């Protein structure tokens, strides 16, 4: 409930606890680099990769126009013009005004065992066309963050899988 | 100055003298060829024709080619003002008030942010302070080499809001302002300056010198820029709430709500015309303010809101009133208005700015009240019978109202520093511009000449006599 | 273009074709006719010496905005306005309106004559005696010690020179020049 | 609708704003960059900057960087036979013109 | 559309051709489409042509160096030109009928293609010299007037300007060859005076342009025109003592004298790249001194002349306050006054009265100089500085730091050098003292303390003549 | 009490003394060597005296020491 | 960005701090425990405690504890050809490293 009143992103991992707001996470520079089709790169290399274009299915949720009830100032109401009503119970204009911030999935991709991706990170993503001629996919943004993080070793071989997702 | 008439009357003409075209193919290969090329060659014309008239500053038509050319001769324009007022309640409301705070943050009900100017009184039972919109913002950059200029360019957003900038240079732990300068005029070789400068996207940014003319900000230091930030013009009425944020331990104790004056003095940026009279001007202005209307200019630039100003030197003044006067040498004198300040704050304000006039020195300024002079007129003329009388009337007056009012902006059409008259021949060419009257005569009552100095001719239209027929 | 550019690009075996090479002679002489010179007239307007007189024209109205001059008067219009654009500088000075001087009247060569007045004002007003610099030496007026003031003085050699016309050019042309705290109070002759 | 090609530099669309990109690209063309390519203009190639451009990188569009890099407003004024060019690769080439066209902010801006 | 693509105007041609009983059978055909294609061309080529010469019309968005070059007004400094290098060599004499003196502007190539032309006269006084190479070659152009005409111009090729160090204008009329000086603008130029401009093209070629009559001198008809360049290459460096330079051009000297170089022979310069001509571009004036900019007299003293440790600039109106009397003569004057540390008042008024003079004056205003009054002050100090330290040592450190502090020579008055008269006060004395740990109590006393106006009054302390009474606890 | 000036001063005149660097190499190559082992003496020198100013009581600066 | 590899010593950024990892590995090499090595220094790694460091353990970054063990401060000072010198696994003080760096506690400190 904290995290939603003002508006950031939550995970406790590494013996710390984490509050980074929504708004200063979309002007953060990369740290890593991860390309596709690309053999002569000075950076790591994805194996594999999902393309979501569902961004109506969470979007969906967070369609509203937010409204309650304070005691002194009436009926508050809070943001768009063009949407259903919904009522919540707390009168406060910061916290109803950041309760519509999300981080909307965007890829998912396979990686040989990197232990530094830790969920916050903001990565570039580079991807080639591998057939026709090798064209840029312009349909997957530069920066990217990452939100969740598996890792899974096996008697032989050492995997890394992540979800990218950008800030709405 | 082609047209497509003359294109296809030329190409017909070359067809026809050609020696093989004109022989060996006719009147079916010939015909669509030629409105194919008259076609393509209007068309490649026209944006040639475009692109030369876009050449210039005067006939430019896109805002980008004018922020290039006012690039060109080093032009920054004026930027937006808070907006301020008063909040005279801060009770408390439990024990171990604020006693005496000072630029404590707030925020108001939109989420946007206000701070107080000055330090609160003891509020005894209350206490009184005025608020401004401006916040404060940082960004901090280091230095690996000296690369003899060092621009450094700040956010398209952070551009969008600010007010003043700040720079500060951080060397072996110690920090220092560095001032600003006009070009490099008089600097060098140790001296800390910089020049702003506007990109024609916009951006402002702070380029320092070279190392004959400035000080190259040494390596591995890092430089402060320092931004109060302000949203143009936003009014909060009365009686509003403002809840301290940050030093947020105050909120359970203390109640600040808006009472008093409101929050109504807000201002925002230049817009193109504007920026494409004062880029112009500026060729002329460089910083020197010898001749007669830098005066204006700087007036103009410095304080806002006003309409006219004139100045006038000794020699106007002797041949006006007096024949001769010793008090008369170097003696400078202004008037102006002010549509919301009375004139002895006119006044206040005028020799507060300038003190900081540049080319100061054996001079005298002086101050001279403003007379008005009501004018009147009458009009007799005819409609067409479509639109009914009353409503003509009532759209005349408020177009008279708002062409030629005191308040309008007939006196300086672009905010550059100038005083325009009004003429006899402006009123009968807008009246007839509007279109209503199929046939209509003025008559001119209580009109009186102008010296140009200190009178002041406006029109009332409430006097005015309006007499509507057919 | 040149005299056959669109022509040359055609293939080797179209070249020696009549009705290709006549069509593309066709175009490029249709193209060079309506659209090359207002291209080249965008690219000529890097230097002032360089302008077509229409572009010319069309800066020096753009200074008329703020000055008042004919262009008529000086011997060439790019001197005219790399020269005031130069003297802009100088605001303040003598040389803007010496050079001014020298240049829009056919070569004439003056000098600026400061006023001096006299101290003792109780017993002398201040605008009853009034003494150019060059008879400052040899007077008998004013009987004391004198002062600067803010007024001036034209001096013409009559050799480099009728009047009348010298002071309408001078007031309608020159006069806006001078500073708005200083004073002219006509011509003088030797 | 007729598509614009993606290495096209009237991808943007206005004039002035597409000199940034411009000044970009020359200034990189003029390095000493250690992913550059060294390319002498032959004697069939003195008008036809096309040919050059898709000789090198295999694409045709990319003429404008030939035009730019060579020094020349007009493609009909002739190149000098023989000069030398160095020309950055084409992926480079498209970064830059995303990243003009969908932020266009100068490469060395501060945010917060 | 404003973009034309080769589809788009095949398809404006399908459009206007239907209809048509000829032209509609080969709507789809490969020749409509090689026809289209040919005349896309010429329309893609005007296009971007208006496109780049806008871009870079503008001194702000050019994005090559000779447009910026072209557009600047003046090249004075806006663009540079590379520098010869320089070293030292030694001539040997082989054999008799060596020549005694060895010719100035003797060439002498190097172990590679590099000229050099050693400055000097150089002689032999046992057949070893020593003299001074410049790396520099001097070729010539000519070129003759067959018509007079206002703003003749006469144009280098690029080669030439390549490697463009000197440029000289020799103009011959009859039998008669004069040499005729540069100007910036015409500047307080007029007829019977010789002067020409030089201009740079939007291709990379020099030029001299005289212009008009009035302003210039236009060359005569029946005269020819000549230009003399010195042609260098910058960073081209020769190592010590590995070279041999055999003379050419006057090869009748190449068996008589072997030369060496003896030092090497670098530290040539380079012309500059885009970015800092466009910037020196916008700021030249800032180079050269040519007026008071922004009437700051102060500011323009402090920079011309070095070394003014204060200054301060009047008006009639502060000289009314100070003597409390409306006038005397005091209109339409400026009052001035200074201190140097190592130079008499007379002095400082030439310099300062030079000084000005070399820069226009304005108008109807004359400078009068007040010479300083000294009013020094001194002190007395009783106080107990612990049984650890010696009595002599701490009176001499006090000593030296005081006078360093304050003094006649002190930089106290102007800290910084920017152009500003600052006062001494009595808080600064205790809190100077205070910061140094001697005295564990001290009880000052001032003597001969005066209250200076800022304009013409000097206080300053004088420590040899100040008393200090220091005693242990 | 060393500055950059004199640690640049010093590294100068010792490469004019020097017989081959002085004559075999001249300008260009030396001009960056020279910024580069002047700043680079100028970092150890500070942490050097970051590090003497630490060993004593009375001028400690970290809470540790 | 630059980082540091796990085996440096400098991963604890305050040099009085790093006493207890020091002291701590010191007293583990002159310890007689049944997983400790005898290296002899050889004529060659006289000067070059990185070369002993690489021929025992495959890493360079190890060379502090080739100087911490045989008694020196400085590098520049060279080793007694002949000494006899024992030195734990990499794994041991590499997690010593990190407890110091981390926990920073002393070993048998009592604890809730």
């Amino acid at each position: 409930e904290i995290a939603r009143d003002t508006g950031s992103m939550c995970w406790a991992s590494r013996g710390m606890i984490n509050f980074k707001s929504m708004e200063k996470m979309a002007n953060a520079a990369p740290s890593l680099t991860y390309e596709s089709a690309n053999p002569n790169t000075s950076g790591f290399t994805i194996s594999q990769f999902n393309i979501l274009n569902a961004d109506y299915e969470y979007q969906r949720r967070h369609n509203y126009r937010m409204a309650s009830y304070d005691m002194t100032k009436g009926v508050v109401y809070s943001g768009n013009q063009e949407d259903p009503i919904k009522f919540t119970s707390n009168p406060d204009p910061t916290a109803l005004a950041n309760y519509n911030k999300f981080i909307l999935p965007r890829l998912d991709m396979l990686v040989e065992g990197n232990a530094a991706l830790t969920p916050g990170t903001t990565l570039k993503i580079v991807v080639h066309n591998t057939a026709g001629d090798g064209e840029l996919d312009e349909s997957i943004p530069d920066k990217m963050i990452v939100m969740s993080v598996t890792h899974f070793e096996d008697r032989f071989r050492f995997v890394s899988r992540a979800q990218l997702g950008v800030v709405n | 100055t082609p047209t497509k008439d003359s294109i296809r009357a030329e190409f017909e003409e070359l067809v026809e003298k050609d020696s093989f075209w004109s022989k060996f193919v006719g009147s079916q290969f010939v015909s669509m060829l030629t409105l194919f090329i008259t076609q393509i060659v209007y068309r490649c014309f026209q944006y040639a024709d475009a692109a030369l008239a876009e050449g210039f500053i005067s006939t430019a038509t896109r805002r980008s080619s004018i922020l290039a050319a006012a690039e060109t001769n080093s032009y920054v324009g004026t930027k937006p003002t808070p907006s301020s007022g008063m909040i005279e309640i801060t009770a408390t409301s439990e024990d171990a008030p604020a006693v005496i705070p000072k630029n404590m943050p707030l925020i108001s009900d939109d989420q946007y942010p206000y701070m107080t100017m000055d330090v609160c009184r003891l509020v005894d039972g209350t206490g009184t302070v005025e608020v401004a919109q401006l916040e404060i913002q940082e960004v901090t950059y280091t230095v690996t080499a000296a690369k003899e200029f060092l621009e450094v360019v700040l956010s398209k957003a952070l551009t969008a809001v600010c007010y003043k900038l700040e720079v500060f240079v951080t060397t072996d732990g110690k920090t220092t302002q560095w001032s600003s300068s006009t070009m490099f005029r008089l600097a060098g070789s140790k001296s800390q300056v910089y020049v702003e400068f506007y990109k024609p996207s916009e951006q402002l940014g702070v380029r320092f010198g070279d190392g004959l003319i400035g000080q190259i900000p040494p390596e591995g230091s890092t430089i402060t820029l320092k931004v109060w930030c302000t949203n143009g013009d936003i009014t909060l009425v009365a009686g509003q709430n403002l809840t301290p944020v940050d030093s947020a331990a105050n909120l359970a104790n203390l109640i600040s709500v808006k009472t008093t004056t409101p929050i109504t003095a807000g201002t925002d940026a230049e817009t193109t015309e504007i920026t494409r009279n004062r880029a112009q001007y500026y060729l002329a202005y460089d910083d020197q303010v010898v001749w007669g209307g830098d005066y204006t200019y700087f007036l103009v630039r410095n304080i806002p809101g006003l309409s006219w100003v004139k100045a006038w030197g000794e020699g106007q003044q002797e041949k006006l009133d007096g024949a001769y006067n010793v008090q008369n040498i170097n003696k400078i004198f202004i008037s102006g208005w002010h549509p919301n300040k009375s004139q002895s704050e006119l006044e206040e304000m005028i020799l507060a700015a300038f003190k900081k006039v540049p080319n100061e020195l054996n001079k005298k300024f002086s101050y001279k009240e403003v007379r008005k002079l009501p004018f009147k007129i009458t009009i007799t003329g005819r409609i067409s019978a479509s639109l009914t009388i009353e409503n003509v009337t009532d759209e005349l007056k408020s177009a008279l109202e708002t062409k030629f009012g005191r308040d309008s902006t007939f006196f300086d059409p672009n905010r550059v520093g100038k005083y325009i008259l009004i003429k006899k021949k402006d009123v009968w060419a807008f009246i007839e511009t509007l279109g209503y009257f199929r046939d209509f005569y003025l008559e001119f009552v209580e009109w009186n000449e102008s010296n140009g100095f200190y009178d002041f001719v406006y029109l009332d239209t409430e006097n005015s006599t309006f007499n509507i027929s057919y | 273009m040149q005299r056959s550019w669109f022509n040359h690009r055609l293939t080797s075996a179209k070249q020696k074709s009549l009705l290709y090479k006549s069509l593309a002679d066709l175009v490029q002489s249709m193209m060079d006719t309506f659209v090359d010179p207002w291209l080249e007239r965008i690219t000529n307007r890097k230097s002032i010496f360089s302008m077509s007189k229409e572009d010319l024209e069309t800066r020096t109205n753009e200074l008329g905005q703020f000055f008042t001059i004919r262009t008529s008067n000086s011997s060439s219009v790019p001197m005219l306005l790399q020269q005031r654009l130069d003297e802009i500088h100088f605001k303040g000075t003598e040389r803007p309106i010496n050079q001014t001087i020298y240049r829009e009247f056919n070569g004439i060569s003056v000098l600026w004559d400061p006023i001096y007045a006299p101290v003792d004002l109780e017993r002398h007003p201040y605008g009853t005696v009034l003494i150019p610099e060059s008879t400052l030496e040899t007077t008998g007026g004013t009987f004391g010690e004198m002062f600067l003031t803010s007024r001036g003085m034209i001096s013409i050699p009559i050799n480099d020179l009728i009047t009348e016309e010298i002071l309408r050019k001078f007031n309608q042309f020159v006069k806006p020049l001078l500073p708005l705290h200083i004073v002219f109070d006509g011509l003088t002759l030797y | 609708q007729y598509p614009l090609s993606r290495y096209d530099d009237r991808n943007i669309a206005d004039p002035i704003l597409r000199a940034e990109l411009r000044k970009e690209v020359m200034l990189m063309c003029e390095s000493n960059d250690k992913n550059l390519t060294i390319y002498y203009v032959l004697p069939d190639e003195q008008y036809r900057p096309d040919l050059l451009a898709y000789r090198m990188w295999g694409i045709a569009e990319l003429r404008w960087v030939v035009t730019l890099a060579a020094g020349l407003e007009d493609e009909s004024q002739g190149m000098t036979v023989g000069k030398k060019l160095k020309l950055p690769p084409a992926t480079w080439i498209r970064e830059m013109i995303r990243h003009f066209q969908y932020d266009g902010q100068v490469i060395g801006t501060l945010s917060i």
